[PDB]
RNA sequence: GCGAAGAACCUUACCUGGUCUUGACAUCCACGGAAGUUUUCAGAGAUGAGAAUGUGCCUUCGGGAACCGUGAGACAGGUGCUGCAUGGCUGUCGUCAGCUCGUGUUGUGAAAUGUUGGGUUAAGUCCCGCAACGAGCGCAACCCUUAUCCUUUGUUGCCAGCGGUCCGGCCGGGAACUCAAAGGAGACUGCCAGUGAUAAACUGGAGGAAGGUGGGGAUGACGUCAAGUCAUCAUGGCCCUUACGACCAGGGCUACACACGUGCUACAAUGGCGCAUACAAAGAGAAGCGACCUCGCGAGAGCAAGCGGACCUCAUAAAGUGCGUCGUAGUCCGGAUUGGAGUCUGCAACUCGACUCCAUGAAGUCGGAAUCGCUAGUAAUCGUGGAUCAGAAUGCCACGGUG
RNA sequence: ACUAUGGUUUUUAUU
């Protein structure tokens, strides 16, 4: 209804130097075990450099650019509303969704060794085949085949 | 030394029982340990608030017991013989030892 | 519970010296298996289970206000509805509404 | 909704009680059993004796009961000996010797229990109950009340009816931070039915 | 098996049986308790245990090492 | 996860077979025995007998209490019913914003207005404007809890400042700040601006630890379902009375061919476990709370200190912290179960038991219509007791760490 | 206004 709660933010952590590295105590953190996620922060990115070593200025230049959100879909009910309404996402989502919105196999058959897992997800977001492709690339055709209203 | 125990449920009655053995002593220049109320005992109860059918709605009640020892170094017939005869104050338990 | 059951309430404690005091030294050894032979005292073996209904095996401290054996506050001897009934009169000394 | 006794928190302001005694936690259940038993026996012996409240003390191996009445003569009897029967009949019902004291009450038509007694006696004289209620309201206010309610339910006026009826003036708040209310509920025990009577009185000065 | 980790006999029933072996033979001794445990004096004895309506015959042989009399007369119909 | 916190019997209804009928709970009259101790036979037992034996307390010598026995009337008894018959209680909507009155007004009156309208909200609120003006209950503040500070105080706990010193709160003594006691300050759109009907609102700025019921408590106005309920009581009428009352023994209520809620455990691999480590609270407690010790594979059986409560048993909170190890496999997973051998209570554990050690091991990989909690110390995850008390719950109430 | 559509529930103590 009338809720207008202040927006959450995170500060860059001086041990890792950036805001993009400051969220790996939450992204792939479980059961409230926050220091158990701290155990593998930034050393997972050195393990990513074991699979493609190109330094920190290129560490996320496709591993986020290939997978970031661009559109928000679903309908809006205004009479005969059997269509979808596409809108372009705001810059506050530029680093979001792509490391949270799919667990379809990770909670079903696991997702390989945990200390190697972020080095696998940052490599799989740069390999872009099989898993997590349909949920991303379906809105690159839906927004061209169902766009006659807004 | 002669030793006494003053025990009650009411926080002003416990001090009325204190006044007949501590003010009566200070008003004769008798030596005293000074105002020490001691830590308080309490116990809690949860009681069902309907008389009939409803088993989920309930309310809470407290019983609190105050225990003072007062300390005596100059005992008198106006204190250690008088607190065992106290009729003007109801709901207090006095116990004494030689 | 009935007044006829309130007379049974006292008949159930009437055997305390008649069966439950003169063989209490036997009652401490009567089922111990660290003993010689397989039978040694059959003429006294049954005397403390020979009494029925009025036994410690049926003794219960009970609600002192309804005769019910279950669902009552052992600190007051009575049930929730009779604590409630007295609290509406402020009638129980030192007992006051609070949840801390 | 439960509407359940919001006035019970108002004795936290330090007050003297109608059962005023101490006990070990292991003996409290037997003290509460004897506290019930003497109250019952004495309120059956004093059932029509203009009593406003019964008060219980427990001195060392003794029990001391104070009877608050608007009519001391019906309690004491000729030569003052009828209260020595009232003692003797309960002298072992609680396992301790019983002491019986009498206290006089002024302004009887101002006490919520003795206003219910004025309604039970007018129902016993079988007079028009609505008149007895509107009398009870005005009599209490003129005698020292600041607010009052009188309520009755079932068999109204000795008739083949259910229903409820009430009259009120000057507010009877039970839930507010201060009012020091006087409250009572009784039964009139008529030849047509029990007829439940409820009374609440406000006097102020708190 | 039986009582207090060893053999057990109710001597009142043992004597009730001693007064019944003169009567049967082909009139088996009726008993109404099912809480009773077998004892070796039941060898060659004719007895019948209650099932809440009638009595069902019981026979004890030396290969019986311990049973309750309710085992020899089932009650509930199942299906 | 029903009334109903625990099952051989019992609280207990139901059924069969025994036993009684003014009964028997209990009161007035009557009236013989002490209660008991030893002990045998019948009956499923209640009961009914056979053989020994005590003579207490009280004792105006008349006559009583304890514990039993037995007789007469007035009687009653009820482990019955009726809420479609009642005072009430609780459930619903719902903490929804509403139900109602005095006087004025409208209407022929039943009824309405006030309580609507226009701003604005959690709100019959808070305002503006009116044929209304005020008011009781509900709403709301006051009230309870707390953020940051202030203020008082104490033991066998705390110890700064002042002093002494087994150099130690050890001790004179005192509360730095903790802990427990608690109590107070502070919040009023007040204050600066905007928007508006320069009214109330609602958003920014300021002072603040916190601001616009801060978030949580406390609670539940009228009133319906002929709601359930006479098993919480209370009650009028009605019913049973060789019994539907009272007393007894054993059955039964736990009978089982499928249907559904209420849950609970797993559906593994930031899962499982070995070894080493820390901090929360909150409760129980002298036929009780329980350490030590031995015997044993263990349940347990003996032996048994300390504790009388902020002082002493239950008692080294778990995850997280650190060092290591699985073998990729419906898994060392998962638990329904078939076996072997024990511990103990109890009138007795077959029917109908809790716990202990060791062989065996299925279904199960997040689930369909549909119905669901949640706006952050909350999703997730891992920890602590007590009521009941031979045996018994996943419910209840009390409590925390990480997020 | 802001999708074109979706039928049945025995007479009954009776307030």
């Amino acid at each position: 209804r009338r809720r207008v709660i202040g927006q959450r933010k995170i500060l860059p952590d001086p041990k890792f130097g950036s805001e993009l590295l400051a969220k790996f105590v939450n992204i792939l953190m479980v059961d409230g075990k926050k220091s158990t996620a701290e155990s593998i922060v930034y050393s997972a990115l050195e393990t990513l450099a074991q699979r493609s070593g190109k330094s920190e200025l290129e560490a996320f230049e496709v591993a986020l650019e290939n997978v970031r959100p661009t559109v928000e879909v679903k309908s809006r009910r205004v009479g005969g509303s059997t269509y979808q309404v596409p809108v372009e996402v705001r810059p506050v989502r530029r680093n979001a969704l792509a490391m949270r919105w799919i667990v379809e196999a990770a909670r079903k058959r696991g997702d390989k060794s945990m200390a190697l897992r972020l080095a696998n997800e940052l490599s799989d977001a740069a390999e872009n085949k099989g898993t997590a492709v349909k949920k991303r690339e379906d809105v690159h055709r839906m927004a061209e085949a169902n766009k006659a209203f807004a | 030394r002669i030793r006494i125990r003053l025990k009650a449920f009411d926080h002003r009655l416990i001090d009325q029982a204190t006044a007949e053995i501590v003010e009566t002593a200070k008003r004769t220049g008798a030596q005293v340990r000074g105002p020490i109320p001691l830590p308080t005992r309490k116990e809690r109860f949860t009681v069902l608030i309907s008389p009939h059918v409803n088993k989920d709605a309930r309310d809470q009640y407290e019983i609190r017991t105050h225990l003072r020892l007062v300390d005596i170094v100059e005992p008198t017939e106006k204190t250690v013989d008088a607190l065992m005869r106290l009729d003007l104050a109801a709901g207090v338990d006095v116990q004494i030892s030689l | 519970a009935k007044q006829s059951m309130k007379a049974r309430e006292v008949k159930r404690v009437a055997l305390a010296d008649k069966y439950f005091a003169k063989r209490a030294e036997l009652k401490a050894i009567i089922s111990d298996v660290n003993a010689s032979d397989e039978d040694r005292w059959n003429a006294v073996l049954k005397l403390q289970t020979l009494p029925r209904d009025s036994s410690p095996s049926r003794q219960r401290n009970r609600c002192r206000q309804t005769g019910r054996p279950h669902g009552f506050l052992r600190k007051f001897g009575l049930s929730r509805i009779k604590v409630r009934e007295a609290a509406m009169r402020g009638e129980i000394p030192g007992l006051k509404k609070a949840s801390w | 909704g439960q509407k359940v006794h919001p006035n019970g928190i108002r004795l936290g302001i330090v007050k003297p009680w109608n059962s005023t005694w101490f006990a070990n936690t292991k003996e409290f259940a037997d003290n509460l059993d004897s506290d019930f038993k003497v109250r019952q026996y004495l309120t059956k012996e004093l059932a029509k004796a203009s009593v406003s409240r019964i008060v219980i003390e427990r001195p060392a191996k003794s029990i001391r009961v104070t009877i608050h009445t608007a009519r001391p003569g019906i309690v004491i009897g000729k030569k003052g000996e009828d209260v020595e029967k009232l003692r003797k009949v309960v002298a072992d019902i609680a396992g301790v010797p019983a002491q019986i004291n009498i206290a006089e009450v002024r302004k009887p038509e101002l006490d919520a229990k003795l206003v219910a007694d004025s309604i039970t006696s007018q129902l016993e004289r079988r007079v028009m109950f609505r008149r007895a209620m509107k009398r009870a309201v005005q009599n209490a206010m003129r005698l020292g009340a600041k607010g009052i309610k009188v309520e009755v339910s079932g068999r109204l006026g000795g008739a083949e009816i259910a229903r409820t009826e009430w009259y009120r003036e000057g507010r009877v708040p039970l839930h507010t931070l201060r009012a020091d209310i006087d409250y009572n509920t009784s039964e009139a025990h008529t030849t047509y039915g029990v007829i439940g009577v409820k009374v609440w009185i406000f006097k102020g000065e708190i | 098996r039986s009582l207090k980790k060893g053999p057990f006999i109710d001597l009142h029933l043992l004597k009730k049986v001693e007064k019944a072996v003169e009567s049967g033979d082909k009139k088996p001794l009726r008993t109404w308790s099912r809480r009773s445990t077998i004892f070796p004096n039941m060898i060659g004895l004719t007895i019948a245990v209650h099932n809440g309506r009638q009595h069902v015959p019981v026979f004890v042989t030396d290969e019986m090492v311990g049973h309750k009399l309710g085992e020899f007369a089932p009650t509930r119909t199942y299906r």
